[PDB]
């Protein structure tokens, strides 16, 4: 078990927002148990549009298979972190531009993230709050890249709405290690992620538990 | 890459000939076989063609459908006889390399295919 | 490198091999300096062969438990000393004489069980089958250069001692090297399931059986043809016994050579014309191996030459089907059960025959020879009759191989049906 | 919880088939159903949505007003109808619902 705290910042259409979280992670059993709150009074945009990038934002709790062991990545460049930049092209809602930094410090995991947000407009799903507090499954496609000295992922991401729209958002990720160690990049494969959500009633504050279970093949 | 085509909805004892095709190149050394895949149900075998000229059919449907692989045309006819409505499963033309048992290394797309 | 890593593993593979068969070159000496009959001359393969077999499954476990680059240099080592040990016996004692043969025999089996390993985890592209095929190439160029190795030691140095001394001299060496030029390469329930599922396919245990009836005729034969040509020279107003072992060896690897390649050759005509092509081309062969082997007795009496080419061609034709019988092997079974079956076929194969066998030859000779009366004919006449018994073992491996035919095509359905699934 | 599905048939140029999703261990009423379409080596694409309300339906421009799917509570199963037959229908279906953690239906595939 690891614990995690991640805090990070946003800023979309003028409006400022800074979440912070805290969670523990198995990754011999391949879990995730998160808890976020943003101290702001209100966020503006959909909570899940924010919640998938955090949840994508950290693959070393990932499980990975005996054989793909040695192929990941993320868990290559932990001890020295890495740095990540993610575009997020919403379909006809705008595009989120992110840049993270995750880094295993002292003896606890650490993830800055900061968002940008543009080309957004009213009576949209993303601004009419729309979208439920359900989620879905998915899938990311990661693959390695020798030019940039990289591993470079992408995907299609579906976000349901209340009168049954559902948006298709697509996701690329590029990675960068801060450290001069090994890479052991991988070649190509696939991580499917299940995530489910859950709130707890002590307290009037929106908690936003989130579990996650992720594995690769 | 592997091209199937040819199979479409039929009535009961309808006759399909699926024709298989490689794009790389002559499939003539390459051992070629068919799978089926069912919507409710784990994956089943239809037939294999091996490079001696051998012609392997499923005991289940044991008599029902012949392959033929021709060279001059470098293609594989699979032709169907007597079809059920246990073959409602999709169909899947593969390629392997080698003479000998195991997963064959190509696939194609396939076509689905009914009846009744 | 990687290509250095191979080939000092197929000179060692050579080494093993040369060291396998000395003794059967100085088998005449050995057994005149211990005061030994037949059966003490058998006594060296069948316990050799005993070890070898019963020690192989071990050595893959082991390899499975531990780096094979360690296991295969330990062996080498410890088989190198072994065989530089045995050289010094006192004519006296004789059971360490197979006891040693029975710790190289563990050496041996160390090393085929694990240097198969470390080839394939070389290369994973084509080079691989390159590899393999040159290691298999080098298997009867190692047992041929053991033949003429220590016909020529026992020739020049003028005592069978020496035969055993020059050639451990060459394996240490390669140990050396084994370590220098080989980069480190990098469940009892589902066997016993597979076993079960195994012995229900007629066509793999026909097969089985008709490669350990081969094994019985190859260890044999190779064990006491040189002896039976000595006696038949000695029989014979004119005699010589180096230049004929030395004659043997030579037809010994240029046989394996032409018959792998001619076996191949012959396979790959014959399957394209019509299935079941590979067992009926084995069958035929075996026919054939077995109608020289019982023409070469009557042949050497009229003639040394006449045996010689007797040898020549049964060996051909012996050695042309092992190719074939592995292609059948592995047709019939499938991926998942491919290390298990080849690992239950090699032990049955070694138990069934060419373990046991050589001590079969001597009994029967020294019951010949002691039921009649004692000289050099009777010895020879003796011989002659107890090797008689293999062109019958090769004859039942031929009906084997065409039992085998008669279930090829269902066997190899079936396999595939399972292997979809 | 398990979704099964059931209606599914080949259907010539113009004809109008009925499909069926059924739901067994959760309320269907209490929460949305959703229905995808895949043809064979294509991204799955989402196309048709009730809302949980049940006040209003979400379809994409190429199939706006075909459809038409219903849903009923007391006979627990949701009901989609293909009015005009078009190329497009030749992808397979799916049924989909996601109560807590994400649940697939099996479905069925259909081709003009
Ligand atoms: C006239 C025949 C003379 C026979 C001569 C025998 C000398 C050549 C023997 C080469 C070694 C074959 O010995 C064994 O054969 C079996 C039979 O498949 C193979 O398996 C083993 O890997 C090999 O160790």
């Amino acid at each position: 078990v690891v614990p995690i705290l991640v805090e990070l910042d946003g800023d979309v259409n003028g409006h400022k927002f800074s979440v912070r979280g805290e969670g523990e992670g198995d990754a011999t059993n391949g879990k995730l148990t998160l808890k976020f709150i943003c101290t702001t009074g209100k966020l503006p945009v959909p909570w899940p549009t924010l919640v998938t990038t955090l949840t994508y934002g950290v693959q070393c709790f990932s499980r990975y298979p005996d054989h793909m062991k040695r192929h990941d990545f993320f868990k290559s460049a932990m001890p020295e972190g890495y740095v990540q930049e993610r575009t997020i092209s919403f379909k006809d809602d705008g595009t989120y531009k992110t840049r993270a930094e995750v880094k295993f410090e002292g003896d606890t995991l650490v993830n800055r993230i900061e968002l940008k947000g543009i080309d957004f407009k009213e009576d949209g799903n993303i601004l009419g709050h729309k979208l439920e507090y359900n989620f879905n499954s998915h899938n990311v496609y990661i693959t390695a890249d020798k030019q940039k000295n990289g591993i470079k992922a992408n995907f299609k991401i579906r976000h349901n709405v209340e009168d049954g729209s559902v948006q298709l958002a697509d996701h690329y990720q590029q990675n960068t290690p801060i450290g001069d160690g090994p890479v052991l990049l991988p070649d190509n494969h696939y991580l499917s992620t299940q995530s489910v959500l859950s709130k707890d009633p002590n307290e009037k504050r929106d908690h936003m538990v989130l579990l996650e279970f992720v594995t690769a093949a | 890459q592997l091209v199937e085509n040819g199979g479409g909805c039929v009535k009961a004892g309808g006759s399909l000939r699926l024709s298989c095709a490689a794009s790389q190149g002559t499939l003539s050394n390459l051992v070629t076989g068919w799978f089926r895949r069912a919507p409710g149900k784990e994956r089943e075998f239809v037939a294999n063609i091996g490079r001696d000229g051998l012609t392997v059919y499923s005991n289940s449907v044991k008599g029902r459908f012949t392959i033929s692989r021709d060279r001059a045309k470098n293609t594989v006819y699979l032709q169907m006889d007597s079809l059920k409505p246990e073959d409602t499963a999709v169909y899947y033309c593969a390629g392997r390399l080698s003479r000998f048992p195991g997963e064959y290394d190509y696939w194609s797309k396939g076509t689905p295919v009914m009846v009744s | 490198g990687r290509g250095a890593a191979a080939a000092i593993l197929s000179l060692g593979n050579v080494l093993n091999y040369l060291d396998r068969y000395t003794v059967a070159g100085v088998l005449l000496d050995i057994q005149q300096h211990f005061g030994v009959k037949d059966r003490g001359a058998g006594l060296l393969q069948s316990v050799f062969i005993c070890s070898f077999m019963v020690a192989a499954p071990i050595f893959g476990y082991l390899g499975d438990r531990f780096n094979r680059k360690v296991i295969l240099s330990c062996g080498i080592f410890f088989w190198s000393a072994v065989t530089f040990s045995s050289s010094f016996i006192p004519q006296q004692y004789f059971w360490l004489l197979v006891l040693s043969r029975g710790l190289v025999g563990i050496g041996e089996a160390s090393y085929s069980t694990i240097a198969p390993t470390i080839i394939g985890d070389l290369f994973t592209k084509n080079t691989r089958t390159l590899m393999l095929s040159v290691f298999y190439f080098a298997i009867p160029l190692g047992s041929g250069l053991g033949y003429i190795t220590g016909s020529s030691v026992k020739q020049a140095a003028g005592d069978w001692h020496w035969a055993l001394r020059v050639s451990p001299v060459l394996g240490m060496i390669t140990g050396t090297l084994i370590l220098i030029l080989v980069p480190a390469t990098k469940a009892r329930t589902s066997w016993l399931r597979d076993m079960k599922a195994l012995i229900r396919n007629r066509s793999y245990v026909f097969s089985s059986l008709a490669t350990s009836a081969v094994s019985f005729a190859t260890g044999a034969l190779g064990m006491w043809i040189p002896l039976y040509l000595h006696r038949a020279q000695v029989v014979q107003k004119t005699a010589e016994g180096a230049k004929d072992s030395l004659i043997f060896g030579a037809i010994t690897c240029f046989t394996g050579f032409l018959g792998v390649v001619t076996g191949a050759g012959a396979t790959r005509w014959c399957r394209l014309k019509t299935q079941r092509a590979d067992p009926l081309v084995c069958a035929v062969g075996m026919l054939g191996s077995a109608i020289f082997i019982c023409l070469i007795f009557v042949a050497a009496k009229s003639s040394i030459v006449g045996a010689y080419i007797c040898i020549f061609v049964g060996e051909t034709l012996l050695f042309s089907n092992w190719a074939i019988t592995a292609d059948i092997l592995m047709y019939v079974v499938i991926p998942t059960r491919r290390a298990t079956a080849v690992a239950l076929q090699s032990f049955t194969s070694h138990l069934l025959g060419d373990a046991g066998s050589p001590y079969l030859i001597g009994f029967i000779s020294d019951l010949i020879r002691q039921s009649t009366k004692d000289s050099p004919l009777w010895e020879f006449l003796s011989l002659g009759y107890a090797l008689m018994l293999c062109p019958f073992v090769v004859v039942l491996g031929g009906m084997f191989f065409l039992a085998t035919a008669l279930f090829f095509v269902s066997d190899r359905a079936r396999a595939e049906q399972q292997v979809n699934q | 919880v398990q979704l099964v599905e059931n209606g599914g048939a080949c259907v010539k140029p113009g004809g109008s088939l009925r499909l069926s999703c059924a739901a067994s261990g959760f309320p269907v009423n209490r929460y949305s159903m959703r229905w995808y379409r895949q043809a064979p080596g294509k991204e799955r694409e989402w196309v048709a949505g009730m809302s949980s309300a049940g006040d209003r339906s979400s379809y994409e421009d190429s199939v706006k007003g075909r459809f038409t799917i219903s849903r009923d509570d007391a006979r627990n199963t949701v009901y989609l109808q293909m009015n005009s037959l078009k190329p497009e229908d030749t992808a397979v279906y799916y049924c989909n619902v996601n109560v807590g953690f994400e649940y697939w239906g099996q479905g069925t595939q259909v081709m003009v």
